[PDB]
């Protein structure tokens, strides 16, 4: 058999199949917003 | 805006707040209970403080305005589940802000609480639900 090296370490790296991975946003479960009918004490549908 | 008015009882429309400075919330309720004012006027500074850039002095200040439903108002109950709707909002709001020392059910209990007397007088609100 050949004495195999025990790659129990990366070097390469995986960094191809790393940097491929586009990263999700969970920050807030809810996307980010804070979901509220109440701080809209504003309005844009006035004029104008 | 930045001082709007809070009525008296007697020669009533004289005396201003201006939100400028910070006072306490607490001497705002004594301030406004002497005077036996109208409920509309406790929204109405507790959004004046939520847009002086505060979320719990303006939701514990509002908790001393459950106690006055309809205190001297000729029926302003649709204007006390006004106040607490706010709260059963705002409660479930700063519980999603938590920090690292309560709990999230340490502002849900408030929160499903007080929706419950939110519930005795007025069913389905644009808030309720």
């Amino acid at each position: 058999t050949y004495p195999f090296d025990q790659n129990r370490f990366v070097q390469y790296k995986a960094t191809s199949l790393e940097k491929q991975h586009k990263h999700d946003l969970l920050t807030e479960p809810d996307l980010g917003v804070t979901i509220d009918l109440i701080n809209p004490d504003t309005y844009r549908i006035d004029p104008n | 805006r930045g001082s709007i008015e809070i009525p008296l009882r007697d020669t009533d429309e004289v005396i201003e707040l201006d939100f400028d400075q910070l006072p306490e919330g607490d001497e705002v309720i004594s301030i406004l209970k002497q005077e036996h004012t109208q409920l509309h006027i406790w929204i109405a500074l507790a959004l004046e403080y939520y847009k002086q850039g505060k979320t719990e002095e303006f939701v514990k200040l509002l908790e001393a305005a459950r106690i006055d439903g309809n205190l001297d108002y000729r029926d302003h109950e649709k204007d006390q589940m006004t106040c607490l709707d706010t709260l059963a909002a705002y409660y479930v709001q700063q519980a999603r802000k938590e920090k690292n020392k309560d709990n999230k059910k340490d502002l849900i209990t408030q929160a499903t609480l007080l929706y419950t007397m939110a519930d005795k007088i007025i069913m389905y609100d644009q808030n309720h639900l």
